[PDB]
């Protein structure tokens, strides 16, 4: 499966390429970078902290849990009424943090053809393990991570289906731990309780509407 | 999973003093308790232990019942373990061959049967128990029974008990069955064993039991080849060859049931090999048998009796008889077994040459009646033995088959073929010959 | 050495490929037909010292490019596909961290293990052991986890897929891609097929609906048709997993290519301490820990919620800043992850 | 349906008692089994309708 | 040059070592469906001065629908084993290939192999791959689909009732197919193979248990009076993990507690409507 280069006529491999990954992978890695420092969000303190802990700090100091012999987290959730702050804090944590980050958006992993949704999520996984420690963040998890139900119309079955791929790459066979997950979702109730589970989507966080001094603050 | 060795150890002996002093009831109980404990636990060792020193203990109370009874409830104690079980089994065999009472003996080999009925743990002993109750019940003359208890064991399948043991079992198996005078089960029983075993390191003793158990079973309806094939491997094993009468009996008994047997052609390369046999000059009379028997030329069977008449029936104290051709009835069979092949080789003789002979004439040569003749003849050709048309109106019998014309043809032409081969042969002797001689 | 590799690199510079196709037939002794993978049949000839005896009906060969004549035969190909289902890596799990686990695991030996090196007695009872056992139960419980123990301890051969990456967009490529694969595992007998998540594609098969409904239906009647069908399997076995056993065709649940239906639930009050004390092993602690306490606050939980009691705990422990996990941080442990508990929703499906 | 698949049924029943002709007796047993295996399809749907 | 009559791909059964291991005396029961399988893919292969006296035109192929696992499949691979003729074996998920026109080459390469020997079985297992009566052609694959249909269709009429090639698939939802296939001179007979009724039950017990250790102690006669609605493969696992706990207590016998234990495993019993009801 490796990617080779031949002669036109001799047909005699010739050197090493760069792996492939669909255009569609690669256009949601961060490029940009984007700018917004730990001080622009007021209001939820204990949220970025919890945030912060979960995804950034074993990054940097795994020692500390090599000693505790602890394995850190799996996952971060973050779900709050809409405009809450959710997006914020994650282009923040990208703006502070140094791996590699990639984007994401529910409905972009949903594809026409059967079986390119799954693609794009394993090639995604794939491209975040190869270049050292990253952080994936699924912007509106809620496209793909509906419950699954028996009904006759079809259509539905594809979404559930590269659903059950994200599901099987979070925590299954061949456990990945260099690469760590961001979510976020207005509606927790209707996502699915195999990607809740305590060993995908580890630490869920809340996000109240925020109180008078964090309205002050946000002012 | 916990260990409880020292616990056990600690309490056995007390135990044992107990019992003997006539405590029986306390010490069970505890060893009891320790079995419950320890199987919980898990602990194969000491539950073994334990076991044996309850069952060791039982036997020396004169207790039956309770031996029995506490047999009984060991096995199926809960979650009891196998290896336990199995070394309980292996010290009730010793006692079992302890004891002497027929009803203890009797009671006690069926509780060790009804415990070890059906576990792979404890299955070589099964069919020890089952062998000794078979013995039991046959000398108490009883034979069915124990026919049918030895049957019951199917010794092929025990793929832990040793090959050899697996051996005499089937042996007492078909020793029995001969002896309740069933055979077809014999047959069944026989190819079970394998006859390559006994080749490998010591299987003599075995070897000649199996032999002797066929000869015995061929010998029921005739089956004579195969007699001769028995006495024949029974020759080759060393131990009768290496006394003089024992392989002297062994050819003996081989030439003449190869004698004995029907014309074939294994048969007949069967007795080119066995003519071949330097050992045979010791049997002058028999090896004259046998050259009697390859020779191709018509033989009376006046003179055959005449001359081996009493070196085989009647036996000779130089030469031992055997008893192919004793007085037994078998004998009687056996002895017109042996004119109706000398009849048939007469028979196949003269059909080889003979293209024609009078009734009248065969019958005289054969030295039957006419009637008793065309009757032999009818029944050879009815049974394929040999081909030829008795033309009774005329009193004439055609040895030769129909020549069609085809056939007829065909043999013209290899008659030329041959003639041109032997043109060119010729021809190369006459280049050689020139060539040695005339270049001088 | 530098030279050595530059002549060997000019030495190789010259040199061909041979196409690669199948033989089909072998018209006389010197003519056979091959056809190029490509597609295009070709009559060819064959080199005079090559064993023309295993050239049967279906043998891989590599054909010279100018004159197509056979030159070698080769193995049947294993797509890299295969490959990669072939070559993961479970880390190594044993039995051991397996908790609260000791039924199924011995139904789960019995079924794959003990016919694998004890076939004699199953021929002593005389029967045939069984081909494959599903595995359901509520999430979190160790399925995957006593797969993984199963391809780590185990000796045979191990194929781990996703029924979601079997399915692909080209019409007949995810039946041939099934076909293969086991095509694959008949070959190197023994060897275990561990489908994750067949609710993926094992889905009751409907009279109305849509293409692709249609298509990842043709899926699973090749995987049907390969489980039990006209060909024998012998010795390869098969294990699946899912949370919706419910959702699945009943010819797939069928008593001759699903034999064993192991249920692995939520743990049990000892089982829940077991794995407790199972994950909690290699923490570094100060005090007593009562893992009653926890057995008691943690009900409805499951193995990954008791892994994320111990991982929480550590958590505490080092948001404190000390070295250690003390009771109290496994007690705010416990209440916290019940707290979080409140969203999944509970309940279980049943092979119905 | 029904009356078209008896004719054929009974045609073939005949045909394996080993003659040229169908029989009345034959007939009646097609007609029997071509009834039979019609209530049994009626019944089969009403059972999957329950 | 003008070759042997097929190159092909479509390889038939050797019959020589790919030959099931299925005697006709494995099975029980189902003699019904033994006759009308044998009895359509045989007796218009002997006699023939007798199928046209009566006008009745002989069959061409035979559809075997029934339940999931009540010996579909079985009994095509004992026909496959007991049989004479050239046996050639398919799948109809097997037929739909990727590119255009692969999937129509490889039905008529199909039936043509049949063709050239004239004595031949074709067996098409799972049919419900292709022959399904609802079509969306709008899309191109069902196009596609439709397209392998038609060329079934177009082969299977082209027969002169003289040539002793036979067609025989399997579905387990014949109301799924389309009608076109069950159309005369297609496909004309069907086969239900019903889940075994008491006398099926016995007698498939008894030939499953034939092979058995099975102590005289167990009386089948009241595992198959259960009144429990049960296909025939269930029957062999009941059979089968009974035997699987002997084994697991270390045993070569089997006892009525042991089968009682696999009746109790394989027959699960569905959820007690609350009693409130009745
Ligand atoms: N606590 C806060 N501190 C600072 N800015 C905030 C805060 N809460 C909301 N905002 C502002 O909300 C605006 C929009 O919110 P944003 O999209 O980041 O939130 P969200 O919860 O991710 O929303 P959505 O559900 O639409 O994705 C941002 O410009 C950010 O400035
Ligand atoms: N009469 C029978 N005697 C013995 N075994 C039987 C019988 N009927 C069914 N079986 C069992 O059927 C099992 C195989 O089932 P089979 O392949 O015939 O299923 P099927 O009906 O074709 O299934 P599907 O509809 O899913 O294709 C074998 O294990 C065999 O034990
Ligand atoms: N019995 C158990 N012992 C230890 N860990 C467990 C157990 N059950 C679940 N887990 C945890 O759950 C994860 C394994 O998930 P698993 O149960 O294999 O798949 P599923 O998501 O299908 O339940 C691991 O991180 C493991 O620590
Ligand atoms: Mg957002």
């Amino acid at each position: 499966g490796d990617l080779v280069g031949v002669n036109k006529d001799s047909y005699l491999i010739l050197e090493t390429l760069p792996t492939e990954y669909d255009s569609r992978v690669k256009a949601m890695e961060v490029d940009e970078r984007p700018t917004e420092q730990y001080s622009d969000i007021g209001g939820l303190d204990k949220q970025i902290q919890e945030l912060v802990e979960a995804i950034v700090l074993p990054m940097n100091h795994k020692e500390k849990f090599e000693n505790l012999g602890i394995q850190p987290p799996k996952g971060v959730l973050m779900y709050g009424p809409p405009g809450t702050g959710k997006t914020l804090l994650a282009r923040a944590c990208a703006a502070q943090t140094k791996a590699t980050f990639l984007k994401l958006a529910g409905p972009q992993l949903v594809q026409m053809f059967i079986g390119d949704g799954a693609k794009l999520v394993r090639d995604a996984f794939a491209l975040a393990k190869e270049k050292a420690p990253s952080i994936i963040f699924i912007d509106e998890l809620d496209a793909i991570g509906t419950k699954r139900f028996d009904s006759e119309k079809a259509g539905d079955r594809e979404v559930q289906r590269t659903m059950l791929e994200l599901l099987n790459q979070l925590d299954g066979f061949q456990p990945n731990t260099q690469v760590k997950v961001i979510a976020a979702t207005n509606r927790v109730d209707i996502l699915d309780p195999a990607l809740l589970r305590s060993g995908r989507l580890d630490r869920k966080i809340e996000f109240p509407m925020p109180n008078e001094e964090a309205r002050a603050r946000i002012m | 999973e916990v260990d409880y060795s020292a616990t056990v150890d600690q309490r056995l002996p007390e135990c044992a003093k107990l019992a003997k002093e006539g405590r029986l009831q306390e010490v069970i109980e505890t060893l009891l308790s320790l079995e419950k404990q320890t199987r919980t636990a898990s602990d194969m060792v000491s539950t073994s232990r334990i076991l044996v020193a309850v069952v060791k203990m039982c036997y020396e109370a004169k207790e039956w019942d309770l031996l029995n009874e506490n047999i009984m409830l060991l096995s199926k104690r809960r979650s009891q373990l196998k290896q336990a079980v199995a070394k309980m089994v292996q010290q009730c065999c010793t006692y079992v061959e302890e004891i002497t009472d027929l009803p203890i003996k009797l009671r006690l080999i069926d509780t060790l049967r009804m415990v070890t009925e059906g576990k792979i743990y404890v299955e070589i002993e099964r069919a020890r128990l089952t062998k000794t109750l078979a013995t039991i019940k046959e000398q108490n003359g009883d034979v069915k029974e124990a026919a049918s208890i030895l049957q019951e064991l199917q010794v092929e399948t025990y793929g832990s008990m040793e090959k050899k043991e697996r051996v005499e079992f089937i042996l007492e198996q078909m020793r029995l069955c001969l002896a309740v005078k069933d055979y077809i089960r014999t047959q069944i029983i026989s190819k079970k064993i394998n006859t390559k075993f006994f080749q490998e390191e010591n299987t003599e003793k075995l070897k000649l039991k199996y032999y002797n158990l066929m000869i015995q079973l061929d010998q029921h309806e005739g089956s004579y080849l195969s007699i001769c094939k028995h006495y024949r491997a029974i020759y080759d094993t060393p131990c009768i060859q290496a006394e003089s009468e024992k392989w002297q009996q062994a050819l003996k008994s081989v030439v003449l049931y190869v004698i004995l047997a029907p014309f074939d052609n294994e048969q007949s390369d069967l007795v080119h090999r066995i003519s071949g046999d330097k050992k045979l000059e010791e049997i002058p009379k028999y090896k004259d048998l046998l050259k009697l028997f390859t020779t191709m030329e018509l033989m009376r069977w006046s003179t055959l009796v005449e001359d081996y008449g009493m070196e085989l029936r009647k036996g000779s104290l130089e030469s031992p008889a055997t008893d192919v051709f004793g007085s037994t009835e078998e004998g009687e069979k056996r002895w017109k077994d042996l004119k109706n092949r000398v009849v048939e080789h007469n028979i196949r003789i003269m059909a080889k040459y003979y293209t024609r002979i009078t009734m009248k004439r065969m019958a005289q040569l054969l030295d039957l009646s006419v009637d008793e003749s065309e009757a032999f003849l009818s029944n050879l050709v009815v049974n394929k033995t040999i081909f030829a048309k008795v033309d009774r109106l005329a009193g004439i019998i055609n040895f030769q088959r129909p020549k069609d014309p085809n056939n007829l043809l065909n043999d013209w032409s290899q008659k030329l073929n041959s003639l041109m081969s032997l043109v060119n042969k010729t021809t190369h002797l006459i280049a050689k010959e020139e060539m040695i001689h005339n270049l001088q | 050495k530098q030279y050595e590799k530059s002549e060997n690199d000019l030495k190789a510079l010259q040199s061909v490929g041979q196409i690669v196709g199948e033989v089909l037939k072998q018209l006389t002794e010197e003519k056979f037909i091959v056809k190029a993978t490509n597609g295009p049949r070709y009559v060819v000839g064959c080199r005079r010292q090559l064993d023309k005896s295993k050239l049967k009906p279906g043998t891989r060969v590599a054909l010279d490019m100018t004159t197509l004549t056979i030159m070698r035969y080769l193995p049947r190909e294993v797509d890299p596909l295969v490959y990669n289902m072939s070559h993961e890596d479970p880390g190594n799990v044993s039995y051991s961290e397996i908790g609260g686990l000791s039924e199924q695991i011995r139904e789960l030996r019995e079924v794959i293990e003990l016919p694998l090196t004890n076939p004699e007695l199953f021929q002593r009872v005389g029967i045939i052991p069984p081909k494959g056992c599903l595995l359901y139960g509520p999430p979190g419980t160790g399925k995957t986890l006593l797969a993984r123990a199963v391809a780590s301890q185990l000796d045979c051969n191990f194929l781990k897929v996703v029924s979601s990456s079997i399915v692909d967009k080209y019409i007949g490529e995810s039946a041939r891609l099934i076909r293969e694969m086991f095509n694959y595992a008949r070959d190197h007998q023994p060897c275990i097929i561990f489908m994750d998540e067949i609710d993926a594609i094992g889905g009751r098969r409907f009279s109305e609906g849509t293409s692709a409904d249609r298509e990842i239906q043709r899926t699973l009647m090749e995987l049907l048709n390969q489980m039990d069908g006209f060909d024998t399997l012998h010795r390869v076995k098969m294990i699946m997993a899912t949370n919706r056993p419910d959702t699945l065709d009943p010819a797939l649940l069928r008593p001759g290519r699903l034999d064993r239906k192991i249920h692995i639930d939520l743990p049990n009050e000892q089982a829940r301490l077991d794995i407790l004390k199972i994950h909690a092993g290699p923490i570094t602690k100060h005090g007593e820990i009562d893992y009653e306490a926890i057995v008691k606050l943690s009900d409805g939980f499951n193995g990954a919620d008791l892994r994320n009691v111990c991982t929480e705990a550590g958590m505490f422990a080092i948001r404190a800043d000390h070295d250690f996990v003390v009771q109290e941080d496994f007690m705010k442990a416990v209440r916290k992850v019940a707290d979080s508990k409140k969203l999944e929703s509970k309940l279980d499906y049943k092979p119905v | 349906a029904e009356v078209k698949g008896v004719c054929t049924e009974a045609g073939m029943y005949a045909l394996r008692e080993r003659r040229v002709h169908v029989t009345q007796e034959d007939f009646e047993m097609a007609v029997a089994k071509v009834m039979q295996k019609d209530s049994e399809k009626n019944m089969s749907i009403k059972k999957l309708w329950k | 040059d003008v070759l042997p009559p097929e190159a092909d791909s479509s390889i038939m059964m050797l019959t020589s070592d790919q030959k099931p291991d299925v005697m006709y005396a494995d099975i029980g029961g189902m003699d019904i469906q033994k006759q009308e399988v044998r009895e359509a893919v045989e007796l218009p292969l002997t006699h023939f001065e007798l199928y046209k006296q009566i006008g009745i035109d002989p069959p061409r192929g035979v559809l075997m629908y029934g339940p999931p696992g009540c010996g579909k499949t079985m009994l095509a691979k004992a026909v496959a084993h007991h049989t004479t003729a050239a046996f050639i074996r398919v799948v109809g998920s097997e037929f739909v290939q990727k590119y255009l026109g692969e999937g129509p080459r490889m039905v008529r390469d199909v039936f043509r192999l049949a063709k050239e020997n004239a004595p031949a079985i074709i067996f098409i297992d799972e049919i419900d791959a292709i022959a399904t009566k609802r079509f969306d052609a709008q899309t191109g694959a069902d196009r596609e689909v439709q397209r392998i249909l038609l060329e079934l269709l177009n082969q299977m009429d082209g027969f002169d009732q003289n040539v002793n090639v036979k067609v025989i698939m399997a579905t387990n939802r014949a109301d799924t197919l389309d009608p076109a296939l069950l159309r005369p001179g297609r496909l004309d007979r069907k086969i239900e193979f019903p889940l075994p009724d008491r006398r099926q039950k016995r007698l498939i017990f008894s030939t499953i248990t034939s092979k058995m250790n099975l102590s005289e102690e167990v009386d089948l006669e009241d595992y198959v009076a259960r009144p429990d609605k049960i296909s025939g493969a269930d029957i062999n696992s009941i059979c089968q993990e009974s035997g699987m706990l002997a084994v697991r207590e270390n045993r070569y016998i089997v006892l009525a507690k042991d089968f009682e234990k696999a009746y109790k495993t394989v027959i699960k019993k569905d959820e007690q409507e609350h009693e409130f009801y009745k």
